[PDB]
């Protein structure tokens, strides 16, 4: 389509280091924005990149209320590319596992397994999250 | 031909509890049958 | 506007015109009339095909009167015309004798009207069914006006689709004795019969007369009843 | 009669 | 089949057949066009004559409704003058009453419906004749309505009714007549009745022009006869 | 569909009690090719209608379905245009009638009543057709609110809370019906753009500020204003980022 | 019962509707209802899938004026 | 007024029952003046609220009282909504199957009161409530007399949905006499006027 490609390697580096400097939601609402042009544009490399960093600036700054709200809005996005979000769940697994906070851990969890609920492309992600699950 | 088909509703009537004979109450629902639900 | 009449008698006898507006009103909305002890009540099958209609922005029961109230199955837009004619009537005996128009009055000049839409020139005969009542003399009234313009003083009786069935229930199912409440609680029993779907406070519309005069049932008041029903 | 018309 | 004896009864697929028929009636006819340009309105008609006998002037499909409007007609030529007549007293009661001159749009909504009136009921038949109205005045401007049989009366820049139509709808379109003057529209509204016209079919046509503009006051006339020739001139010209 | 004499040529009672010179005229409404929707808000109540303008010839400023039948009164029409200009103006004589005779503005719900009490006459009386057009009203009413009412060739009439008229009615409405369940008082932006895309999503035309004509009423200023082409552009340019 | 359904669809939103339709339109109900859930790489049916299978599967023309009545 | 107190006993809904069922008895034993057209439809919905509490919490008492206790209350509100509260409260009290031993007490004075207000239907109904408590309390002479009367009465109506619960409580009723040719009798009755009609399956499993 449009192939915004480098349009997003450049906004990328910076909005993490904003969010390492402390602003994070209005640079979530510019990735949203970002989001946006790209799910438009239906660039499923540009859109899994943007889901994934967002994920992991709502993890690496601990804001996990942040993180699940960001979850559950970029998985319920109109006309979602499913790619993007396999992407997500598969980053956001990782984040699960590296969590040992057992409450933090538990509803991160939850969100993750009910955006995965009854959707093919992330099946198995929504199995072994369910499987993490049992073990706890 | 209503009167007929009462006799042979209670007929099948008395078939469906599997018994050889005819009984009154089979008479009753035949007409309640054949009259009332058509 | 034509001035030969439209309504012809038929080889057999029969006013064609007049039947065929008779099989329009079996084809409208049912609508039930139970003359009760103390009182008359009119209920109709108000339901509309989608929830984009405004339920109480047209009603199917209109009163005519402080004491006189219709309700019709048929052709709505010919309803609403005779309604107003039945309203224009009223005043007109109202204004010469100072009086409220006695129920049976009502229904007489209304089924004058009705008659001469089946013998007048160039127009076809009034597509309605009209359940008319009314409260006089500490008595209640109860008639129906069809198409020819003939009236009949009912104790109960329904008419539209399906009415066949109701009367024969409402053959089996009235009593003298009945009360207005009772009267109520049997005309929501032929509706629901005749019904398709579940009866809400809002797809029905219930009017009653009594001593205070003739009053539409407010859905409120409908939807108490119709939790009496089950 | 016009109270009866609107309402 | 019966469903189109009268304008009262409608087709199975909700159609008026007698209006239409009517509208056949004009789309038999010779072409007329008006077109709408900067300051004013220009209407030429493409009168044929149907015989040498006729004098110059005979038919006239050019009608003054008003002093400051003028109409162009195309079908029944006595349905056009009844209505001709309708518009102009029209006018003279809108002038009697109100004291001023109508506009053009109230005399084009008020002529249409006494063209629907006959579109309803079977007592009467629709109007065969479908009109433009035009007019020009220094506060409203310029207006061109066209009016059909039916009764549907719609605002124009350049309109055309008759056989050739279609035709003469697309040489209007090729004109930017909203910049251009009166001067040069009756020129083109010339060429357009020239090119549209077809001499091997009904031949030997004469071209009515009028107009109705700022270089007129605001008063519907007839083009001067030396404009309307030197426009002759040009048409023919133009046709190589 | 059985018929005995002149039950399809003129407007008596066929064999099974059907009109059917009515349901021609019911049918005449599509041949305009148009399609209007009228949403009803908390506050506002909003008609929407496409404009089509096949040639630049025509002008566009006098195609317009949307008629000013008074002040605080609005319409649209679809059908034939000169049944719909011919509508109008009744309504117009009878709303200034209405404001002579009893001194203040005809409600909403009354105007178009008195409307198919006019048209009633025409599906009764033989010498005369039923109008091929239907009305859409929409108007602030003193104490009910905003107030829609479709009237149609019948003589038929109802309050709407959505409703849509021409060759469209059905998916427009099932639409709406759809919007409606969802139970939202609209503000005046939402019923703006819930009108918009009801049209563009049955139509699927994806409008431009050209395309379409909008009339709105609303309590604070209950009188009836066509959105110019800006106007509309703002709706449009807002429903698109979004 | 064969189809692997969400605890939000409510089949009586649909049964209470007064269509008279077969139990063929049933199955296509079902069958569209599934076919729009595979459509979005879904295993599990949800309430708008059986709503937009129900619309188009009906499809049902007005056919009746609400003047007749 | 008394709708802030109605918020206030529905948060207490999730907190405890018997919590909201102070605010409820408040507002029921609140006086009332005239009219009060909004503090009427308060009360009569405080009052159907807290019975429905009452038909969890169980306790005989307050729900028992609550009956007798309304009755100078439902000549106020108007005959629809009187019938319909005592018919929740009495099928509330029913429902529950606490024997408390003025089941028929009550159920009597409901039944007395809806021939007061001559409501036959509501009396018919109530009278087979009565039957089926009469079985529940082993008075099955009482229970027969009582359907004996009911079952002349809705043959007359032709109420063929009631008269076959009605025939169905007359078989019970004399299978526990240990009278087998009765019950047949009875039972066979309640089959044919099941087979005139349409049997909710409730119904058709209760005569099955």
């Amino acid at each position: 389509e449009v192939d915004y490609s480098a349009t997003v390697d450049q906004r990328l580096p910076e909005c993490a280091k904003l969010a390492k400097e402390g602003r994070l939601q209005e640079v979530i609402e510019t990735l949203l924005s970002l989001e946006k042009q790209t799910r438009t544009a239906s660039d499923m490399v540009s859109t899994s990149r943007i889901l994934v960093a967002v994920v992991k600036m709502c993890y690496e700054a601990k804001e996990w209320d942040l993180l699940n709200e960001n979850i559950m809005l970029l998985s319920k996005r109109r006309s979602q590319l499913k790619q993007a979000v396999a992407k997500m769940v598969q980053q956001c697994c990782t984040y699960v596992e590296e969590i040992t906070d057992l409450p933090i851990k538990l509803r991160l969890i939850d969100t993750l397994r009910m955006v995965t609920e009854g959707k093919i492309y992330v099946e198995i992600e929504r199995a072994r999250l369910t499987k993490t699950l049992a073990t706890i | 031909a209503e009167v007929k088909g009462v006799c042979t509703e209670a007929g099948m009537y008395a078939l469906r509890e599997r018994r050889v004979h005819v009984t009154q109450e089979d008479f009753e629902m035949a007409v309640a049958k054949v009259m009332q639900k058509d | 506007g034509y001035s030969f009449s439209l309504t012809t008698f038929s080889p057999s006898g029969k006013l064609v015109q007049i039947e065929y507006a008779l099989a329009a009103v079996a084809g409208g909305a049912p609508s039930v009339g139970i003359k009760a002890a103390n009182g008359v009540v009119l209920a109709t099958e108000k339901k509309q095909k989608s929830i984009l209609y405004d339920e109480r922005s047209v009603h199917k029961v209109e009163p005519i009167t402080k004491h006189i109230g219709l309700v019709y199955s048929g052709m709505g837009p010919d309803y609403r015309v005779l309604v107003h004619r039945a309203r224009k009537l009223a005043q007109q005996y109202y204004l010469v004798y100072q009086e409220p128009i006695p129920t049976a009055q009502l229904v007489q000049r209304v089924a004058s009207v009705m008659q001469e839409y089946t013998q007048s020139g160039g127009v076809r005969p009034f597509g309605v069914s009209l359940l008319i009542c009314g409260w006089n003399e500490g008595r209640p009234y109860l008639f129906q006006s069809d198409p020819s313009g003939a009236y009949f003083a009912w104790k109960a009786t329904a008419m539209g689709k399906n009415y066949v069935n109701g009367k024969t229930f409402l053959e089996k199912r009235y009593n003298e004795d009945l009360e207005l409440e009772d009267a109520i609680h049997t005309a929501i029993l032929t509706l629901k019969e005749s019904f398709e779907g579940q009866m809400t406070e809002d797809n029905i519309e219930v009017g009653i007369c009594n001593e205070a005069g003739f009053r539409r049932l407010t859905p409120t008041e409908v939807k108490d009843y119709l939790a009496a029903i089950a | 009669l016009h109270s009866l018309s609107t309402g | 089949t019966g469903y189109d004896l009268s304008a009262s009864t409608f087709s199975p697929d909700g159609r008026v057949f007698q209006v239409e028929y009517a509208m056949k009636a004009v789309e038999n006819s010779s072409t007329a066009i008006g077109i709408r340009c900067k300051d004013g309105v220009v209407f030429g008609v493409e009168k044929l004559v149907l015989s040498k006998l006729y004098e110059e002037g005979s038919n006239k499909r050019l009608f003054n409704v008003d002093r400051h409007v003028g109409m162009a007609v195309a079908g029944l030529l006595a349905d056009a003058r009844s209505l001709a007549d309708i518009a102009r007293e029209e006018a003279s009661n809108f002038r009697s009453n109100f004291g001023y001159n109508i506009p053009l749009k109230h005399l084009a909504d008020r002529v249409a419906m006494y063209v629907h009136a006959y579109t309803l009921y079977s007592a009467v038949r629709p109007f065969g004749c479908s009109f433009m109205l035009g007019s020009y005045s220094v506060n409203d401007g310029a207006q061109l309505y066209m009016i059909d049989p039916s009764g549907v009366s719609y605002g124009y820049w350049g309109c055309a009714i008759g056989k050739a139509r279609q035709a003469a709808k697309t040489e209007i379109e090729k004109l930017q007549m909203k910049e251009m003057t009166c001067r040069d529209i009756v020129k083109e509204v010339a060429k357009i009745i020239y090119i549209v016209h077809d001499e091997v079919k009904d031949k030997a046509f004469e071209l009515e022009l009028s107009w109705v503009g700022e270089l007129t006051n605001g008063r519907h006339e007839i083009v001067p006869k030396d404009i309307r020739e030197e426009a002759e001139k040009y048409a023919k010209e133009s046709l190589k | 569909g059985s018929s005995a004499g002149f039950d399809r040529h003129i407007t008596i009672f066929s064999p099974e009690g059907r009109l059917y010179q009515v349901e021609y005229a019911f049918k005449a409404i599509n041949q305009g090719g148009l399609t209007s929707v009228a949403v009803r808000g908390k506050d506002c109540a909003v008609i929407v209608t496409q404009k089509k303008v096949p040639d630049k010839l025509l002008d566009s400023s006098t195609v317009t379905h949307l008629f000013k039948i008074t002040e605080n009164i609005g319409c649209v029409m679809t059908g034939m245009t000169a049944d719909s200009r011919s509508q109008v103006q009744r309504a117009r004589y009878e709303a200034a009638n209405w404001k002579y005779k009893y001194g203040y503005e005809i409600p909403v719900d009354m105007l178009c009543k008195r409307i198919a009490d006019i048209s009633q006459v025409y599906t009764q009386n033989a010498e005369m057709r039923p109008l091929g057009c239907c009305m859409i009203l929409i108007g602030i009413d003193e104490e009910q609110g905003p107030q829609v009412y479709k009237c149609d060739p019948a003589g038929y009439y109802c309050g709407f809370k959505a409703t849509a008229a021409g060759v469209k009615q059905t998916e427009s409405t099932s639409f709406l019906e759809k919007k409606v369940k969802k139970k939202f008082d609209w503000t005046f932006e939402q019923t703006v753009e819930t009108a918009i895309t009801c049209l563009s999503t049955v139509l699927s035309i994806d409008f431009k500020p050209s395309e379409i004509e909008v009339g709105v009423v609303t309590v604070e200023n209950p009188k009836f204003r066509i959105l110019t082409e800006a106007e509309i552009d703002a709706h449009l340019v807002a429903l698109a980022e979004r | 019962s064969k189809m692997n359904l969400s605890e939000e669809v409510d089949l009586e939103d649909y049964v209470a509707r007064p269509d008279k339709i077969s139990g063929a339109d049933i199955n296509s109900i079902c069958q569209e209802s599934g076919m729009l859930a595979v459509r979005e790489n879904r295993y599990i049916v949800l309430a708008k899938d059986f709503e937009k299978a129900y619309k188009t599967v009906i499809k049902k023309d007005e056919q009746e004026h609400e003047f007749y009545k | 007024a008394a709708v802030v107190e109605f918020q206030r006993a529905q948060s207490l809904l999730s907190t405890d029952r018997e919590a909201s069922i102070d605010i409820l008895h408040s507002i029921v034993k609140r006086d009332i003046q005239e009219n009060d057209e909004e503090a009427v439809q308060v009360k009569e919905q405080s009052i159907l609220e807290l019975g429905s509490l009452l038909a969890k919490t169980g306790q005989a008492a307050e729900l028992g009282g609550l009956l007798k206790y309304v009755r100078p209350f439902l000549n106020s509100i108007s005959k629809a909504k009187a019938a319909r509260l005592v018919r929740s409260l009495l099928d509330l009290f029913l429902d529950m199957e606490a024997a408390t031993g003025q089941e028929v007490e009550l159920c009597l004075e409901c039944i007395e009161w809806a021939k007061s207000e001559k409501r036959t239907f509501l009396r018919q109904a109530l009278e087979a409530r009565l039957v089926s408590l009469y079985f529940d309390t082993k008075r099955y002479q009482e229970a027969l007399h009582l359907g004996s009367q009911l079952l002349r009465e809705l043959k007359k109506m032709d109420d063929k949905a009631l008269l076959v619960e009605v025939q169905l409580l007359e078989s019970k009723t004399y299978h526990a006499l240990s009278n087998l040719p009765k019950a047949r009798a009875a039972l066979t009755s309640a089959r044919t006027t099941a087979n005139a009609i349409y049997c909710p399956p409730k119904l058709q499993a209760t005569l099955d």
